[PDB]
């Protein structure tokens, strides 16, 4: 631990500190389960991404988005974001987590295929309303299959 | 074990049917250097040939097993899914045994009742209380007992048959399968006579995307195709028919003259003639039919030769060769259009690249992080998987709707930034 | 390379007289509509002789002694009865002779595979002869357009 | 050409109103308007 973060009191010896756990000269892994702390971060990041989507134009928050861009990094893959209409009558944004699983079986496999031909067959036939339902219809299939996939 | 194995059956499906191929490839190139006096084998000094092809047969019918499992592991609960999904919402949102009752026809309709009655119908929709939503739409208007009697190592010792009976009726009945069971008929068969191997090496029609592709064109107007066969059949028809009332005596195809006559004199094998060399002749019928120098009928039998050409070897080829090119025409026109709908427009709202390319490359924010197809179908997954209770307002409004089924959600026409211009808005 | 070995034998210089294709841009032109799809071109002929392994196998099974190249008859034969044989002859004169492989053999005059032969006759007429060329017209008709 | 008559038909019926001329462009902003337009108000069997 001196390449992947300075080391500091607090941020190397502060880990060191954490991790006085065995007595053999040894550390454990269980420091990394313990430490979990992502959940809150998750949140966290949603929290700033509707403050920073909805309301932009503000420096004195922008400081603080400077501050917290290492997590954000750490956070977008799993920060999934849409826009939908609401109650109220109006589109607004709805946060939400992302999953690795789901987005490891929804890239790489022959799911892409289905994509391919599902857009394919959606835009060729076409319909009014013939459009959303075959839209979350594939999904549901797809969600089954990218389950089906993750069991093996 | 035994679950390890059929999920790598399941898993490498695509591995061990790839690999099926290439042992048929062995075979048929091993087939080449058979012989006759009683089909035996000679090779070019090498007498290895005969234990591969021994080996070999064992191994196709082995990897053929395999791959049929794999199939039944992996794409069958797809089809299920499919299938329990739409009793579900035809039993929800249409009411079919209730109120329909189906004809007849729709024969899945009318197999799939013995399902209804079972315990396990909801077995991998993963939507459970369709038995109960049902009862509560229907439970005084029609009954309800009778909703609820219309409705509802130690591993091989108790499982259903009714939700089964059902599940082989549908297996029997997906093409798919029926093709594999076909593979492995002619791999078992193989063993009755070597040459029934080759009927695998049609697989590659299946295997190859881009010879699905080059088949694609012929299939794409095969019914137009075979009425161009029959109507040439109906030509040939009235051709022989004109030449039994009139032209017989120059159908001679026997040996040079003072000769027994080998003639068509019927209307049937005249029939069977100008079908057999009338159009495989590259020229007509007139090549395969004494000249008519100097007789009466030389001006129309020299009518009847080039009426034949012209519409007979000419017309309808062309139109044969129109229809496969215009196909491959069409084709392209398919995807020109579709990648064309693509970038002109958002998939989900239909506003067009105009609105958003003010600003730079605003179009490929709406696809790629608003309006997304994966963030989407990641939330409906995300719903799925998280619980009723934790829902938000918005969560909860949405799984109403879409359990429910209403799209309403869905932006369309419109956007945040649409809604939300920097307008003091 | 070419040059220097027309000195050992002069016709090596005929190689030299495809370069008009990189020379004159007209000449390119004329030639991107054959290298456009000249895969899929490659994959019709692949299936070509596909087919036509099929069919020797269909006549090394059944149609072998309508397989008589000889000379008029009471003559030492000329016959194809190996496979490999049935499949150069078919490849060679089955294609290559603007009517099919019917056009080289035995005439099927009152035989129990009268029928079969026929039927042998024009699929392979109205597939080999017509629907590959047909398809291998399209492809550079496709390129052009 | 008969291919192109009929691609032609389809996308004039598509994008126009029968009657009207508008196009498929005034009545979209709300949802569904065009065919609203040609299945309720402008239609040919209301008018026969
Ligand atoms: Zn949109
Ligand atoms: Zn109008």
């Amino acid at each position: 631990m001196e390449s992947h973060k300075h080391y500091t009191q607090s941020e190397t010896e502060f880990l060191l500190s954490c991790a006085e756990t065995d007595e053999n000269e040894t550390l454990d892994y269980e420091e990394f389960v313990k430490r979990p702390a992502k959940d809150i971060g998750f949140n966290v990041a949603v929290l700033l991404t509707n403050l920073s989507e909805h309301m932009p134009n503000d420096t004195r928050l922008q400081t603080f988005l400077e501050l917290a861009e290492s997590v954000l990094n750490y956070f977008q893959p799993f920060l999934g974001r849409i826009e939908i209409m609401g109650s109220a009558k109006r589109i607004e944004r709805v946060y939400f987590e992302i999953s690795e699983s789901s987005r490891t079986q929804w890239e790489k496999p022959q799911v892409k295929e289905s994509k391919r031909q599902f857009i394919f067959d959606v835009v060729n036939e076409g319909g009014e309303k013939e459009k959303m339902e075959l839209f979350v219809n594939f999904c549901e299939d797809t969600i089954f299959e990218m389950q089906l996939a993750a069991q093996i | 074990y035994q679950q390890k194995l059929l999920n790598y059956f399941a898993r490498n499906f695509y591995n061990m049917r790839m690999l099926a191929l290439f042992v048929a490839f062995a075979i048929n190139f091993i087939l080449l250097f058979y012989k006759v006096s009683v089909h035996y084998v000679l090779e070019e000094s090498s007498g290895y040939m005969e234990p591969t092809l021994r080996i070999l047969a064992i191994l196709h019918t082995i990897i053929s097993f395999f791959c049929i499992i794999g199939y039944y592991c992996l794409k069958v609960p797809l089809v299920i899914f499919k299938r329990e999904k739409e009793v579900a919402r035809k039993l929800e949102f249409d009411g079919l045994y209730i109120t329909e009752q189906p004809s007849e026809d729709d024969i899945k309709g009318q197999w799939d009742r013995l399902v209804i009655n079972t315990q396990s119908f909801p077995n991998n929709y993963w939507d459970k209380f369709v038995k109960r939503k049902v009862m509560d739409k229907y439970g005084e208007f029609y009954g309800r007992d009778r909703i609820s009697e219309l409705l509802g190592s130690a591993v091989l010792n108790s499982i259903d048959v009714k939700y089964q009976m059902w599940k082989l009726g549908v297996v029997f009945t997906d093409n798919s399968f029926l093709y594999l069971a076909w593979y492995m008929t002619m791999s078992v068969l193989g063993h009755y006579n070597n040459f029934f191997f080759a009927a695998h090496l049609l697989d590659i029609a299946m295997g190859f995307k881009t010879l699905r592709t080059i088949l694609s064109s012929v299939t794409h107007n095969g019914k137009q195709l075979v009425l161009t066969v029959g109507l040439l059949a109906v030509v040939v028809y009235l051709y022989t028919v004109v030449a039994f009332n009139f032209f017989r005596k120059f159908y001679n195809k026997s040996e040079d003259g003072d000769t027994p006559d080998m003639k068509c004199d019927d209307m049937l094998t005249c029939y069977m003639f100008h079908m057999y060399v009338g159009v495989r002749a590259g020229g007509g019928i007139g090549d395969e039919i004494e000249d008519p120098a100097g007789d009466e009928y030389e001006i129309y039998r020299i009518i009847f030769d080039i009426t034949f050409f012209f519409f007979v070897i000419v017309i309808l080829l062309a139109i044969i060769q129109g229809l496969i090119i215009d196909a491959f025409g069409e084709l392209r026109d398919q995807q020109e259009q579709v990648k064309e709908d693509m970038e002109t427009k958002c998939f989900i709202c239909g506003i067009g690249n105009d609105y958003f390319d003010t600003v730079p490359h605003g179009f490929e924010t709406h696809t790629l992080q608003e309006h997304n197809l994966a963030n989407y179908l990641f939330f409906l997954m995300y719903l799925i998987n998280k619980d009723e209770t934790e829902h938000t307002g918005q969560e909860s409004y949405v799984w109403k709707m879409y359990q429910e089924r209403c799209w309403e959600f869905f932006p369309a026409g419109d956007c945040f930034r649409k809604q939300y211009e920097d307008q003091l808005n």
